[PDB]
C-alpha cells in the first residue's frame, strides 16, 4: 500500500512512514539507501523487487 | 552510547522490556545530553 | 536434521551446519517441552519469530 502513512516490516526493517514511487536507481547489489544523516530513505521489496 | 545497537526500533523488536530497558536508558542518556549542549550551544550564539 | 539426529559430534570437534534459504519457526522448539533449557542471549525467546 502507498501514499499512506502506514507500518512497514520489510524483510525484518521495521518502521514507520509513507512508501512511495522511488525516482532514484538502485544498483543490483544494494537493498536500502540512507540520507545524508544516514537516515533510512529507501527500501527495495523482497517481492518485486 | 554503549547500548547494542544505535535504531531503538532494533531494540525494541529484538529484546524483551526487562532487559531492553537498559539500552534505552543509555540511549536516552546519550541523546539528552547532545540535546543539552545543543540548547547551551544555542544559547550562547543567540545571546552574541 | 540437526535437532532430531542419532550421531552428535565430540565436544572439542563441535559440529557446525550452516542454515540459509528457509523459513524457520523456532515457537514450536521454544514452546515444546521436550527441552530442559532454553535460553538466548541478544534477543528474547517469543521474538525469533
Ligand atoms: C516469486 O519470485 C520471483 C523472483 O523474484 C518474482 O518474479 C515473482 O513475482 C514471485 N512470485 C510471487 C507470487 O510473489
Amino acid at each position: 500500500v502507498k501514499n499512506k502513512c502506514v507500518n512497514f516490516n520489510f524483510n525484518g526493517l521495521t518502521g514507520t512512514g509513507v512508501l512511495t514511487e522511488s525516482n532514484k536507481k538502485f544498483l543490483p547489489f544494494q537493498q536500502f539507501g540512507r540520507d545524508i544523516a544516514d537516515t533510512t530513505d529507501a527500501v527495495r521489496d523482497p517481492q518485486t523487487l | 552510547f554503549g547500548a547494542i545497537s544505535s535504531v531503538l526500533n532494533d531494540i525494541l523488536s529484538r529484546l524483551d522490556p526487562p532487559e531492553a530497558e537498559v539500552q534505552i536508558d543509555r540511549l536516552i542518556t546519550g541523546r539528552l545530553q547532545s540535546l543539552q549542549t545543543y540548547v547551551t550551544q544555542q544559547l550562547i550564539r543567540a545571546a552574541e | 536434521e540437526v535437532f532430531n539426529a542419532t550421531r552428535f559430534a565430540s565436544v572439542y570437534a563441535w559440529n557446525r551446519k550452516r542454515i540459509s534459504n528457509c523459513v524457520a519457526d523456532y515457537s514450536v522448539l521454544y514452546n515444546s517441552a521436550s527441552f530442559s533449557t532454553f535460553k538466548c542471549y541478544g534477543v528474547s525467546p517469543t521474538k525469533l519469530n
